[PDB]
RNA sequence: UGUGGAACGGGGUAUUGUAAGCAGUAGAGUAGCCUUGUUGUUACGAUCUGCUGAGAUUAAGCCUUUGUUCCCAAGAUUUGU
RNA sequence: ACAACCAACUUAGAACU
RNA sequence: CAGAUCUUGGUGGAAGUAGCAAAUAUUCAAAUGAGAACUUUGAAGACUGAAGUGGGGAAAGGUUCCAUGUGAACAGCAGUU
């Protein structure tokens, strides 16, 4: 007897790899026809952690008015080019994309998506599509309208300024974003005036919003059931080992149940995390980025020595608190919550005091070079 | 070539082990032919074949 | 226990047949926890005390009328290093705990060595009766 | 201009990093050679005994962070239309040298 | 919003940084690494040590 | 053939803790010679002090680089509304 | 009763570091 | 003869699968050769560390000893040994 918990929860299965790496929205927010014309995603990649201290504002609290510490991670969001648009009809086996109309010019980055082998290729992707973009103005007005008429879905085609990352790989990511204002005719328009232009994160995000990031888990590979489902250890006098589950099944059923926990891939998969509060929206045009009210440093969002493994942010961030799924460096899609956020927890406005800058290369001590330079003083190579 | 019939009849020539015996490397095909303890000998005395010194074993230390 | 609200949670490092010292002046020396109250349903779990909990606790060495029985007691400092919510780990160089009743009121009248500030916020007797706190 | 030679310096420290001790030695003989065969292109690599020695020098473990080599592209005595690498050691202060063209 | 000074190695401590050890004698203790508080228990001078802002002072260092 | 890659080098960031060498009578003292000494000449001496926040390592799953030297514009297989 | 060296290993103690 | 866990012989699926992981450890160059990770030579790095992986014997074996050739079979990989 002695009952216990399931280990692990069965929602999660498979529990294998994950059949891509972008990240997808498996559901946008429900649309309104009364809010302005908005994008309801945005994709960013993964810089880091770091700190914060803020002076928490919750009344009824032993912490109020008081210092609290929190953890946070920073996800650079350089602006995202949008290339084009979809509209999607409402049959009763689904939504159904209709037709798709592109930009006229399509960037370097987002064509490399289209290719496994770039550079041996003749780069002939959109050739015949541009060649009528410019020679008719006629077939993109007819499909623009179609998506107007029908297609009470309208999603608009963005892809991330993966160029201007300190990443070694050029291929940009390309994601639908839904647009959620209403007006479908008003959507079309704001996607066709919108093409071949850049929106930035605070055009989609503001502060203190509660947000959904969605990303694939750092991969593990194969893992036995004590570190893939949390079980028990055995006895040190098992023989033939001891990391694994003891009793996988009983007798008739005369089979292996799907709810026995067994060997296998235990990471590199498809996470949806909900209610993740930006603290900070930093521009990469400002040489205050990391400053706050009450510490005006000229800092940037940078620890000394670069982000482990990185690089620095040199373009627009965001900052929430908590951790997110993904190693560094990988793209993470960021979503706007679907449900609606009335407690004091999620409606209290953050003031940031303190950002840490200082490495995270190890026990690093100082937060900007010119305090480095203060404390050591003078050194060998500075003397000579 | 084989030059283990020719080591082990350098090595009881000079007196050694075989692990002390150096025949050189640029002179094979002369070491080969000997076949005999007087061409050992012959070779010993002509330089193809030479006894090693001991390693090193220095009381240095343990004087001090 | 109704004393003064609620407590954030800390790490654990007071786990059952542990012995700690006894800071008051009841003649106890060798608290050795038993059970901690508020410990809910966990299999092979050891039910583990921090600072400012409610362990049930038997005295090894001390006055003999002390010993042989089951007394509520309270921690006031662990070695285990728990963290605050301002990111500060904090630790102290021994377990100690004081007799107190169900109430919370200490049976002693004195407490020696510093006190945790979670427990003296949590128990007013131990705030009064304690020193340096932290 | 094919018959050519090169003095690098070989970081062996992060190539060396994580491999077992028993296996350093001859691996770092085996990275040397690749790092001969990706920089003069040549699949034929002859490593210099006095460069084994110093190698090896320290043991089958400890095999130095830096070594100085002498990589020389050049012609052999078999067919004329055939090039190799051949290898040696440079006995310098501090390794820690940029890649100059030798003459 | 305070930094403080490491009581061994003498060094500023930003918020979250190194671990606080309370003695028996209520003497509050402030490392800002693992290295100083394992040094502070191995019961280690920091005006022996070369690193210590301490040893500089009282050896001048700097001027 | 490119806002290209690689191998080194430089800088930053981190770990450890002050490298070798030289000098100092600082050093518990010890042993020989003579002008016989409030810095003695001569020699040894665990250690200590100054060059020295030094030296070493620093991607191997750190950041950056305008520095130096090379390399790439190849080859093989499959694919038709 | 003195005594010029050669050739020996122990035990105990002190200072310094 | 279809049986007798039948007799003798041959041959399958398992299957190019289990496996060929104790005894610290090999590397470079040359010679030979059609063929070299295993042969030989030289150099380096190591081990047995004198109750040895050294030098001899008793019992037992019987030519395994030595030289010159060979690489059909054996040396559970290879072989110029």
């Amino acid at each position: 007897k002695f009952e216990q918990p399931r280990h692990g929860s069965l929602g999660f299965l498979p529990r294998k790899r994950a059949s891509r790496q972008r990240g997808k929205v498996k559901a946008f927010p429900k649309d309104d026809a009364s809010k302005p014309v908005h994008l309801t995603a945005f994709l960013g990649y993964k810089a880091g952690m770091t700190h914060i201290v803020r002076d928490l504002d919750r009344p009824g609290s032993k912490m109020h008015k008081r210092e609290i510490l929190e953890a946070v991670t920073v996800i650079e969001t350089p602006p995202m080019v949008v290339v084009g648009v979809v509209g999607y009809v409402e049959t009763p086996r689904g939504l159904r994309s209709l037709t798709t109309v592109w930009a006229e010019h399509l960037s370097e980055e987002v064509k490399r998506r289209f290719y496994k082998n770039w550079f041996k290729s003749k780069k002939k992707a959109f050739t015949k599509y541009a060649k009528k973009y410019a020679e008719s103005t006629q077939s993109i007005n007819r499909e623009l309208e179609r998506i107007k008429k029908y297609c009470s879905v309208v999603r608009v085609l963005a892809h991330t300024q993966i160029r201007k990352t300190p990443l070694a790989q050029k291929k940009a990511h390309l994601m639908e974003i839904q647009v959620n204002g209403g007006s479908v005719a008003d959507k079309v328009e704001w996607a066709r005036e919108h093409f071949e232009k850049t929106v930035d994160i605070k055009s989609t995000f503001e502060q203190n919003e509660m947000i959904d990031v969605i990303g694939v888990t750092r991969g593990k590979g194969n893992e036995g059931t004590t570190a893939r489902w949390g079980t028990k250890r055995l006895p040190r006098k098992t023989h033939r080992g001891l990391r694994k589950v003891a009793c996988i099944g009983a007798w008739h059923p005369a089979n292996v149940q799907w709810t026995v926990a067994r060997a296998g891939n235990a990471g590199y998969m498809h996470r949806t995390q909900l209610n993740s509060k930006i603290y900070r929206i930093g521009a990469g045009d400002d040489a205050k980025n990391a400053s706050t009210d009450f510490d005006a440093t000229e800092k940037r969002i940078t620890p000394m020595g670069g982000f482990v493994r990185y690089g620095v942010v040199e373009n627009d961030f965001v900052m929430l608190n908590g951790a997110t799924p993904g190693p560094v460096k990988r793209v993470l899609t960021l979503r706007k919550s679907l449900l609606t956020h009335t407690s004091r927890k999620a409606l209290e406005p953050v003031s940031l005091k303190w950002i840490d800058t200082a490495s995270k290369f190890g026990h690093g001590r100082f937060q900007t070079p010119a305090e480095a330079k203060q404390f050591l003083g003078t050194l060998k190579k500075d003397v000579a | 070539a084989n030059l283990r019939t020719q080591k082990r009849l350098a090595a009881s020539v000079l007196k050694c082990g075989k692990r002390k015996v150096w025949m050189d490397p640029n002179e094979i095909s002369e070491i080969s032919n000997a076949n005999s303890r007087q061409n050992i000998r012959k070779l010993v005395k002509d330089g193809l074949v030479i006894r090693k010194p001991n390693l090193m074993h220095s009381r240095f230390r343990i004087r001090k | 226990g109704a004393a003064s609200g609620t407590k954030y949670r800390m790490t654990l490092g007071l786990p059952v047949q542990a012995i700690m010292n006894c800071a008051d002046n009841s003649g106890a020396k060798n608290l050795y926890i038993v059970s901690v109250f508020g410990t809910g349903a966990r299999l092979n779990r050891l039910p583990a005390a921090s600072c400012g909990d409610m362990v049930l606790a038997t005295v090894k060495k001390g006055k003999p009328d002390l010993r042989k029985k089951i007394m509520p007691a309270i921690v006031v400092r662990q070695r285990k290093a728990w963290r605050r919510k301002d990111g500060v780990y904090l630790y102290f160089e021994d377990n100690a705990g004081v007799i107190v009743n169900p109430k919370g009121e200490m049976k002693g009248s004195a407490i020696t060595g510093p006190v945790a500030k979670e427990c003296a916020d949590l128990w007013p007797r131990i705030a009064s009766n304690a020193g340096t706190v932290v | 201009n094919q018959v050519v030679t090169r003095d690098y310096t070989i970081h062996m420290h992060k190539r060396l990093y994580g491999v077992s001790f028993k296996k350093r030695a001859p691996r770092a003989i085996k990275e040397i050679v690749a790092f001969a065969q990706k920089h003069m292109q040549t699949k034929e690599v002859r490593v210099d005994p006095s460069l084994n020695k110093e190698v090896w020098k320290r043991g089958i473990r400890n095999v130095p962070h830096r070594l100085r080599l002498r990589l020389s592209r050049k012609r052999s005595d078999e067919d004329d239309k055939a090039l190799y690498t051949y290898v040696q050691a440079v006995d310098v202060a501090n390794p820690k040298m940029e890649t100059t063209v030798v003459e | 919003m305070k930094v403080e000074v490491c009581s061994f190695s003498g060094s500023k401590v930003y918020p979250g940084a190194g671990r606080l050890f309370v003695r028996g004698d209520n003497k509050v203790f402030r490392f800002v690494n693992k290295k100083s508080e394992s040094l502070f228990l191995q019961r280690k001078n920091p005006r022996r040590l070369s690193w210590t802002v301490l040893y500089r002072r009282m050896h001048k260092k700097g001027i």
